[PDB]
């Protein structure tokens, strides 16, 4: 009857569903051939990203132009980069390579 | 060498074809008996190779043997047929090896425990040792195994008998306690590569050495269907059987499942060299 | 008073980035290319703001203030 | 000789540590994972983060054939040379999805050390980390494959 | 849905059943004792089947069978060679007339059983010259169900393990796309040829479109065996790799519902972890696909 039109339909439509299921496991799979020419992997700056991100200056030489002195400036950078080298460093919990 | 002796039907032939010959506990029921002495010339850890005297079982040859023949003949392996009507006989045969062989290690092996129901094996095993124990004295201290085709105690049984003429025992488990230490082991396990005898232990199942010797001695004659050999197993991350050198197997068990292949393989690699 | 900082190496990738030095990374463009003194520092205004310059060991760092 | 797993995951985990700088309002997240893997195959030989295991490893076969596409050519920018202790080696940096990527080659090894970390964490800045994680890797300066 | 698993009285139902359901070392099924009112082993893995060994006495159409066989999917009957098969086909054209009059639907397998022990010659002698025979007796009977499934089955062998395969196989009705799904998973990996087994039965749900050389079938549920056999031992997901020296590997996975992928793979030359690192990326993928169709 009516009732058997409506079970067919969606027997048909719950059909079509795996197929799409499928079709989808199909699309995600990987090849060994992608790895090896894939350009996921490339090299980046900061600059670049920054520039993706999407004449300019002007110099002056006038002594009266730095609003911090010659000295304030080397001072933070020795500060900053001294910083981050002490924090750059990491120890070895024991020797990598053992006897044997 | 090694003498393979006992009356006729005990397979004597049969264990040869099965742990030296990789003859499967089913095909090895295609054998011929035995004409007089067979001789099997097999190496085992390279540095030691083996001349098998699988002997005949009839009486004909077997009287003979104790004539014509006994300086020639004289470790001696000497099986027994369970169900033999003539018990007694094989007790005296074995008797009558025993004294020539004062003219110059002993095994006892019963044979088809797998025919015997398993209640009376424990108590029929029992009975016959307290024989052939006070016969062997006449050496003091007699060894032997339950021994059947169609379990995996047939290897424990040549396993136990073939380190007893290893000398390396007191190198190798140096040499392999060495190997438990730097992979962080539950226990390493020494097999030679052919035959699939149990070599050496490291350090809650009993019958694990027996048992492996027979699941991988199957693998392995599985293989086959591939056409190539073994090599690597790697189960679960926790198991790791890997060929090593040209004349041993290991059998090494993790303690964690999830330090990476390539670190396990890179590590049985370096020591693979040392042995 | 700083409005920010950045700091980079020669090769156009950034060491660190404060205040408005992380909004602004592509100024590095630009600022590296700077002429500067003897001593190896600089400065220069662009856009409503002013920059210092200070290169030593192949890393500049920038700091920023305000016209 | 051969490797010892405990101390190599220590290193590895230690490596995983951000910078808190307070010379000015600096701060990075964490390190988000870090390998040493086979330079011949790509296969990690020891990981650390802060199913994947499988997703790095995969990460790490991607990563390695860029860097030996890279490292065998004829001839200039996002590879530092860097010597230490007269041992000589490459620091490559790479952009990868989202990420920013960090490898260098353990000088004499069959080993690269890489580091993965957030977009938000500036490529200068792990190139310093790993050059400094890198001179303390002495153990295994030269090691190659069994 | 269930499966009819009929015969002529001692011709091995129980034996088949006890087999491959319960690993049974076959001489022990030597032993067995006639069951004479029916048993059915239930069997769950992807579709929850139930095997029902009807004891057998000629066709004898009950008063409770037209409903039991219009609520039968398909229909397995074994025929021991060795003994006088005739009989034994008189009888099956007479089944298949009620169940076709009933359920016109339903499929019909016939396993021409106790085959090891025969030479190659001896066995393809006997199923030529059986087929014959068998269609004779229903050319008689009406027209002709186009149900022609003759699997020669030896329970000392993997022979009812690739039979029962074929035929539980032929019921699954998300099948088509289990084929196609995994073929182009063998595709994109390195894999010659890949089957989900049920771990413990050791019968097949799917395998792929290349061929099923049972040399290789072979390999696989030898493999299955092999790696529970060395698990079970060590206990104090579930997956195992072996290589052997021409670079060739054997891979196994658990997946859902008991099922478990088994697969050889081909190095081709490449390295070992990338083919394995590549498997289990797709291989992951596909444990999602078969789980979003349960
Ligand atoms: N059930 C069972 N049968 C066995 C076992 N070992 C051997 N057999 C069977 O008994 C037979 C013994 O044959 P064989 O190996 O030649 O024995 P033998 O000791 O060499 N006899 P002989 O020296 O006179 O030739 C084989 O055909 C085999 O089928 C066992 O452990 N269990
Ligand atoms: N060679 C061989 N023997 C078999 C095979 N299957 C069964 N047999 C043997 O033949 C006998 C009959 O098998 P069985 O399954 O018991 O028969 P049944 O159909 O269950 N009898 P029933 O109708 O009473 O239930 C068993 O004792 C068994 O050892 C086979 O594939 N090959
Ligand atoms: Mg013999
Ligand atoms: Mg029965």
């Amino acid at each position: 009857r009516l009732k058997e039109h409506e079970h067919e339909q969606k027997l048909l439509a719950r059909e079509q569903e795996l197929r799409d299921i499928v079709a989808n496991t199909n699309d995600k799979l990987i090849d060994i051939s992608m790895i090896n020419n894939s350009g996921i992997v490339i090299q980046g700056t900061d600059l670049q990203e920054a520039l993706d991100k999407r004449n300019t200056f002007t110099l002056l030489t006038s002594p009266d132009s730095a609003k911090i002195s010659k000295e304030q400036l080397k001072k933070l950078h020795s500060n900053i980069l001294n910083e981050i080298f002490s924090q750059s460093q990491v120890n070895k919990p024991g020797p990598l390579t053992v006897p044997f | 060498k090694l003498l393979l002796m006992g009356r006729s039907g005990s397979g004597k032939s049969s264990m040869r074809s099965i742990i030296f010959s990789n003859y499967s506990a089913f095909d090895t029921r295609r054998l011929g008996a035995t004409i007089d002495v067979e001789h099997s010339h097999l190496r085992f850890l390279g540095n030691m190779t083996l001349n098998l005297w699988d002997c005949g079982g009839q009486d004909v040859f077997m009287e003979n043997y104790f004539t014509k023949q006994k300086d020639h003949i004289f470790v001696l392996i000497h099986v027994f047929d369970v169900e033999s009507t003539e018990v007694l006989k094989d007790i005296e045969i074995f008797a009558k090896a025993l004294k020539q062989l004062r003219k110059y290690k002993i095994f006892v092996l019963l044979h088809k425990m797998d025919l015997v129901q398993l209640d009376k094996r424990e108590e029929l095993f029992q009975i016959m040792m307290k024989n052939l124990s006070e016969t062997s004295s006449e050496f003091p201290n007699l060894i032997g195994f339950p021994t059947s085709i169609w379990d995996e105690s047939l290897y424990k049984a040549w396993s136990q008998i073939v380190c007893s003429l290893i000398p390396n025992m007191s190198n190798h488990q140096s040499n392999l306690k060495k190997f438990k230490e730097i992979m962080n082991a539950l226990e390493i396990i020494l097999f030679e590569r052919t035959t699939f005898l149990v070599i050496c232990s490291s350090n809650l199942d009993p019958k694990r050495f027996e048992k492996i010797s027979n699941i991988m001695k199957n693998f392995k004659q599985s293989c086959t269907k591939l056409k190539s050999g073994f090599k690597t197993l790697i189960l679960n991350n926790n198991i790791y059987v890997s060929e090593l050198s040209s004349n041993m197997v290991c059998f090494i068990v993790l303690k964690d499942m999830n330090i990476p292949q390539e670190l396990v393989l890179e590590n049985i690699k370096k020591a693979k060299e040392f042995f | 008073d700083i409005k920010g900082t950045i700091a980079f190496d020669t090769h156009g990738n950034v060491i660190e980035s404060t205040g408005v030095g992380s909004q602004r990374i592509e100024d590095i463009g630009d600022l590296s290319k700077v002429t500067l003194d003897a001593e190896g520092f600089a400065q220069v205004q662009g856009d409503s703001l002013l920059v210092h310059l200070y290169k030593r060991n192949d890393i500049t760092l920038a700091v920023y203030t305000s016209a | 000789v051969m490797l010892h797993s405990k101390n190599v995951k220590g290193f590895l985990e230690n490596t995983l540590k951000p910078y808190d700088l307070h010379s000015v309002d600096f701060k990075t997240s964490s390190l988000q994972s870090s390998m040493i893997i086979t330079a011949t195959n790509g296969g990690i030989l020891s990981y650390a983060t802060s199913n994947s295991v499988n997703n790095l490893k995969m990460m790490s076969l991607l990563i390695k054939d860029k860097w030996s596409e890279d490292e065998n050519d004829t001839e200039s920018n996002s590879c530092y040379p860097v010597e230490i202790d007269s041992f000589k080696t490459k620091i490559y940096t790479y952009e990868m999805e989202d990420l920013h990527t960090c490898v260098a080659q353990i000088p004499n090894s069959d080993l690269l050390l890489l580091f993965i970390a957030e977009g938000s964490f500036p490529y200068g800045l792990l190139v310093i980390k790993i050059e400094r994680a890198m001179r303390e890797l002495t153990d295994l300066f030269g090691y190659k494959l069994g | 849905a269930m499966v009819l698993l009929m015969g002529v009285r001692r011709c091995g139902k129980s034996s088949i059943c006890k087999v491959v359901f319960h690993n049974m070392q076959p001489l022990d099924t030597l032993y067995l004792e006639s069951t004479s009112n029916p048993s059915l082993e239930h069997f769950s893995t992807l579709i929850d089947l139930a095997v029902m060994e009807l004891p057998g006495q000629y066709f004898e159409p009950s008063y409770d069978s037209e409903r039991l066989f219009k609520s039968v999917g398909a229909l397995v009957y074994v025929i021991d060679s060795q003994d006088e098969y005739i009989n034994a086909i008189t009888n099956l054209a007479m089944i298949i007339e009620y169940a076709y009059k009933v359920n016109p639907s339903i499929n019909i397998e016939v396993l021409i059983h106790k085959v090891d022990g025969l030479s190659e010659d001896f066995k393809v002698d006997a199923q030529r010259d059986i087929m014959q025979r068998t269609g004779e007796e229903l050319l008689e009977l009406g027209l002709d169900g186009v149900q022609v499934s003759f699997y020669l089955t030896s329970i000392f062998d993997h022979s009812i393990y690739e039979a029962f395969s074929r035929i539980v196989q032929k019921l699954i009705p998300e099948l088509s796309f289990l084929e196609n799904m995994l073929d182009n998973l063998i595709q994109h990996s390195k894999i010659e040829k890949a089957f989900l087994f049920d771990v413990n039965s050791k019968i097949y749900v799917s395998t792929d479109s290349n061929p099923v050389d049972i040399q290789m079938y072979e390999v696989c549920s030898e493999f299955i065996d092999v790696t529970i056999d060395l698990f079970d031992l060590y206990k104090a997901e579930l997956q195992n790799v072996s290589q052997l020296a021409n670079g060739v590997i054997i891979y196994l996975r658990q997946m859902i519902r008991g099922l478990a992928l088994v697969a050889i793979i081909r190095p081709n030359g490449t390295d070992m972890e990338s083919c394995l690192t590549v498997a289990d990326y797709n291989i992951d993928i596909f444990k999602k696909g078969l789980e979003d169709i349960w």
